[PDB]
RNA sequence: GCCGGACCGGCACCA
RNA sequence: AUCCUGAGUACGACGGAGCACGUGAAAUUCCGUCGGAAUCUGGGAGGACCAUCUCCUAAGGCUAAAUACUCUCUAGUG
RNA sequence: CUACCCUUGGUCAGGUUGAAGUUCAGGUAACACUGAAUGGAGGACCGAACCGACUUACGUUGAAAAGUGAGCGGAUGAACU
RNA sequence: UGAGUAGCGAAAGACGGGUGAGAAUCCCGUCCACCGAUUGACUAAGGUUUCCAGAGGAAGGCUCGUCCGCUCUGGGUUAGUCGGGUCCUAAGCUGAGGCCGACAGGCGUAGGCGAUGGAUAACAGGUUGAUAUUCCUGUACCACCUAUAUGGGGGGACGCAGUAGGAUAGGCGAAGCGUGCGAUUGGAUGCACGUCUAAGCAGUAAGGCUGCUGAGCUGUGAUGGGGAGAAUUCGAGUCGUUGAUUUCACACUGCCGAGAAAAGCCUCUAUAGGUGCCCGUACCGCAAACCGACACAGGUAGUCAAGAUGAGAAUUCUAAGGUGAGCGAGCGAACUCUCGUUAAGGAACUCGGCAAAAUGACCCCGUAACUUCGGGAGAAGGGGUGCUCUUAGAGCCGCAGUGAAUAGGCCCAAGCGACUGUUUAUCAAAAACACAGGUCUCUGCUAAACCGUAAGGUGAUGUAUAGGGGCUGACGCCUGCCCGGUGCUGGAAGGUUAAGAGGAGUGGUUGAAGCUACGAAUCGAAGCCCCAGUAAACGGCGGUCCUAAGGUAGCGAAAUUCCUUGUCGGGUAAGUUCCGACCCGCACGAAAGGCGUAACGAUUUGGGCACUGUCUCAACGAGA
RNA sequence: UGAUAUUGAAAUUUUCUAACCCGCACCACUUAUCGUGGUGGGAGACAGUGUCAGGCGGGCAGUUUGA
RNA sequence: CGCGGGAUGGAGCAGGAGCUCGUCGGGCUCAUAACCCGAAGGCGGUGGUUCAAAUCCGCCUCCCGCAACCA
């Protein structure tokens, strides 16, 4: 559940955080653990190009099983665990042969549960199979866009797709962002929806927060100088003054689209996401 | 009051010295310069 | 100036 | 003159460049893209181009000397 | 040097306040609710080290090409190194 | 020249003795004074012989100099165990092949280099002018040598805060012992110190964890050493109390922001003799030797951390130890600076209470509006501190009892910004930036965005509860009208247009064909012209007329009001500022947000108390 | 954004696979998240790239802005 | 103080004089208003250009918009 902070300080005021009931096990598996320096939004030229990035706590990576290639074999939930490099909290399941993985805890989860991947599976939270075998209308998250590759949709805290048709090699699926696509019915998906919801309800509360998070300042283009951003400069507070808001690089940033023509997914996404 | 100059014995090395100047085309071009002005000293 | 509609609208314009 | 004599070549269109020459009536030479010949009754040039005449024979290569320079060396000069 | 960042280290005399929980006690049909104790949270409070530089005096061919004296802000943090 | 002028760089010296050609300035001595969370002690960087001894006095030294971090001559740094290498990896750098790129080169795989981290065997004492865990003495340990006898797993391995303990170091007291001393100033017979000893090796062990670990203790090491001491021999190591900031130990509890790697190591597939390399080791080192042109009031990482007082590493005086600061002597004018005091008055000073004065510790009473219920708060305002004796009383003394030093001034009201934070190194610290929160928009992942010619990257080992960009800026109540214009989004293929396709036809040349220079219908995309939507998009919200529409709520002489010191009220004896109202808004107005808002502020502004040399109005004293 | 080259094969925009592409999976080189080959899968004569063309383009540049 | 724009029946607007309301008369109504039907009624001025002036030249009396500064 969602805890509310009692304004003892100007810095507490209104401020909340994750109570992590559903954390069972506050320590990571040492043989899952990875090494992970940060970047600072700075390339393999040391020159920083992405803003706003820089400082934060130390994180640890957690290998993540996103493929869930490993089929016939059930395994079972060992723990939910928090994961510093993802809004979802990950669930460490050991495999009858012994092996631990880990896995994104999805939703309903319980220490104890079986999971189990493949095309025979059940249907079930945590089952992972390929969307050919998936019914209409299921509610499914961490889905490959290419057989074998592993999950990369629907994974953050919260997310879900749902299952809507089956179209020759391809299957229709809506996503969170509302826009409905197709995917090769031989990739995978995990039944469920993410767990972790109400990670999206938690109030920051403070600049030492962010910090914390790695965040860095933003500062607004309109209180820049002329040579800085295309909002620099006018004396006292300025409105925009152009016909439209500017990125930092000199691009219209209101309304202006950005996705490219000519790439192969135009004929496989169905409806925009608005 | 802290000035510019605070000497380490191997930052000045690794940047000024022999070596790095061969590292590159550029440094190696240093060094022939002050070999043509007959430079006692051509490197740190 | 070139062209399409009823001047309008695009294009063109290196004494 | 029966046979051979340098083919994606010569050449052309577009975009450039080099030619004293700024695309010009612009021949002549080269690059990129794309097209693309002929075969001694042949082919090229003579400042757009055509005809006649005249000269020459591309798309293979090699080649000293008269020319350029002085950190040097030797012998000297103002 | 300085700005930002990466990896790996180090430092912060002492006072004060008393969050969430917990326990006991009342209380309920069951919860709510309440008091005492416990507990020790906070870009919390006062204040040395340390980091700053608000005011003022002095200095202005300086002790110093930016300082000194006296107060002053922060001082477990977006801290300083 | 200025001119024998300014200056001679924070400060306590005095005298005796010595040396010498020459002494305030060198050496020795006595007394005095200064630092002592340090002006003491030890590591690191940096410097690189400045280190030591003898000799010297030209120049350097802000004076002098017999002296020196200066000159001459000759010396000085000793390691199997300390730090580094012959071990490990991080960031980063580099990179066989490889990918990319006019060249030059850029990137990158395996791998490699790379400590600020991991691993790793030695202690105590003595000794020199200069080195010492290095030499010497005693006692050890480690690796290797000689003789007798490759895959799996684990581990290394980790944050931040807080609490209760064990132990030890250290402090204090009694003097239990020991060593001295025993006082010509009235008195007493008491006064002052010391009270230890390692690694290693055996035994053990408070604890902690679920048998493994574990600080420490005891013995040995050690008839050795070191010792306050007596004249080379002889000499004490005991009781109590307090107790860590060290260690057990990131052990335990709690928290969210969720806290390296790799190797060494572990596990599953004795004795004896001998050997043990390279680099560093001097000296300075919070400075006269480093960075600041200086023998420069500045800067420079870590460690050690005594007593009295105390909460304290604050304050004052001292310990260990160190220092008296590289010009002096007089005089005691103006003036300047730094200090102290001041009759009567008490902000009349001034742009402004600038500066100063005042407050200040601990203990006990007591504490308002408002509030986001936490606060406001140390609100405000009041009482008590000395010493002696009895066991809360009784006394004693002073002008005064936290008798020194150090230690919040407070209140009322308004603007701005919610708040902690950040900024113009070196005239601006703020109302500016950031911020948590809000909203809009882009982005379906080889994401969008960004760097790069590219390869390669960041985004992200993330995946719409996510990432980038714009604006707004806690919180509360809210955020009205206009889509005509511009931008953005979406339609449509009607018109307009390029290369290119296409060749009607025309000319030059030779009656032609041929070659040649042009060349017209027609086709040919996006964009634009057109339509629609979109205002937390850019913008706009007038002057019956016109517009796309003519300002909703709230606020208003305002950080906005020109006239203007608007007008009225309050505050003052007197108020161009201030507060409260009015609305005639030159020229407020709802995310370039509107109106409020508890808390917060080295913010701006007005008022009051306290207080004072700020002032009436200056006077005296101390020092440079 | 169009033409054209790379760039093919059949119907009438659709289909196909074989060039081209895959920061797609497995395998080997090989103790290798590079690369290169092999096999599958996806996509496909599109994309990418070259040449030519039209449009947008204070993002950036050179300049002008009289007496 | 510099530059520019405006004065139209009685009112607001068009501009070499028209729309709406206003007035008058009649109608409708118990009466009024609304409504309906008819009639009348106008270029701010001062001088000039001009065959002829609301129209054009300059100015006059007011209103309205931009600007009135670098010290
Ligand atoms: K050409
Ligand atoms: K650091
Ligand atoms: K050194
Ligand atoms: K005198
Ligand atoms: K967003
Ligand atoms: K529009
Ligand atoms: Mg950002
Ligand atoms: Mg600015
Ligand atoms: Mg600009
Ligand atoms: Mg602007
Ligand atoms: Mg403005
Ligand atoms: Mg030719
Ligand atoms: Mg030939
Ligand atoms: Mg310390
Ligand atoms: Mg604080
Ligand atoms: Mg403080
Ligand atoms: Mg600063
Ligand atoms: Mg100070
Ligand atoms: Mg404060
Ligand atoms: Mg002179
Ligand atoms: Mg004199
Ligand atoms: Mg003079
Ligand atoms: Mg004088
Ligand atoms: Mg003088
Ligand atoms: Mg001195
Ligand atoms: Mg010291
Ligand atoms: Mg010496
Ligand atoms: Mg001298
Ligand atoms: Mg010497
Ligand atoms: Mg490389
Ligand atoms: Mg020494
Ligand atoms: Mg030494
Ligand atoms: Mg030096
Ligand atoms: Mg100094
Ligand atoms: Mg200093
Ligand atoms: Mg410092
Ligand atoms: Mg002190
Ligand atoms: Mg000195
Ligand atoms: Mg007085
Ligand atoms: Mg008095
Ligand atoms: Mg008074
Ligand atoms: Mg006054
Ligand atoms: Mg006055
Ligand atoms: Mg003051
Ligand atoms: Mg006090
Ligand atoms: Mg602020
Ligand atoms: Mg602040
Ligand atoms: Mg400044
Ligand atoms: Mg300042
Ligand atoms: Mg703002
Ligand atoms: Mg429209
Ligand atoms: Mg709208
Ligand atoms: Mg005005
Ligand atoms: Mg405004
Ligand atoms: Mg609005
Ligand atoms: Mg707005
Ligand atoms: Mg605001
Ligand atoms: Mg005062
Ligand atoms: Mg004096
Ligand atoms: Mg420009
Ligand atoms: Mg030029
Ligand atoms: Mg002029």
């Amino acid at each position: 559940a969602i805890k509310k902070y009692k304004p003892i300080t100007n810095g507490r005021r209104n401020m909340t955080s994750l109570d992590f009931a559903e954390i069972t096990k506050t320590t990571p598996e040492k043989s899952l653990l990875k090494p992970l320096p940060k970047k600072a939004g700075r390339n393999n030229q040391g020159k920083l190009t992405v803003r706003h990035h820089g400082g934060g706590h130390k994180r640890q990576y957690r290998v993540i099983d996103f493929k869930r290639n490993k089929d016939g074999i059930n395994a079972k939930v060992d723990s939910i665990q928090y994961d510093p490099n993802r809004s979802a909290n990950i669930a460490l399941v050991v495999y009858a042969d012994g092996e631990k993985r880990y896995i994104i805890a999805p939703k309903g989860l319980e220490v104890g549960q079986i999971v189990e991947s493949g095309a025979e599976a059940d249907i079930k939270v945590g089952n992972a199979l390929p969307l050919q075998n998936i019914p209409v209308g299921t509610v499914v998250h961490n889905i490959e866009l290419k057989p074998g590759k592993g999950g990369q949709i629907a994974r953050s805290a919260g997310a879900s797709a749902q299952v809507l048709g089956k179209e020759g090699k391809y299957v229709l699926i809506r996503l969170r962002s509302g826009e409905v696509r197709m995917i090769l019915s031989t990739c995978r998906a995990t039944i469920g929806q993410v767990g972790n919801l109400q990670h999206e309800l938690v109030n920051v509360g403070k600049a030492g927060r962010s910090r914390w998070k790695g965040i860095r300042p933003t500062v607004r283009g309109s209180v820049m100088n002329p040579n800085d951003h295309p909002h620099g400069g006018g004396e006292g507070r300025a409105p925009i003054g152009r016909p439209s808001p500017m990125s930092p690089w000199g691009k219209p940033t209101l309304g202006k689209k950005t996705r490219r023509g000519k790439k192969s997914s135009d004929k496989l996404i169905v409806r925009g996401r608005k | 009051v802290k000035r510019t100059y605070q000497p380490n014995k191997r930052k000045h090395s690794k940047v000024h010295g022999f070596r790095k100047r061969m590292s590159t085309k550029n440094g190696r071009k240093v060094l022939a310069r002050r070999r043509r002005k007959g430079r006692k000293v051509l490197s740190a």
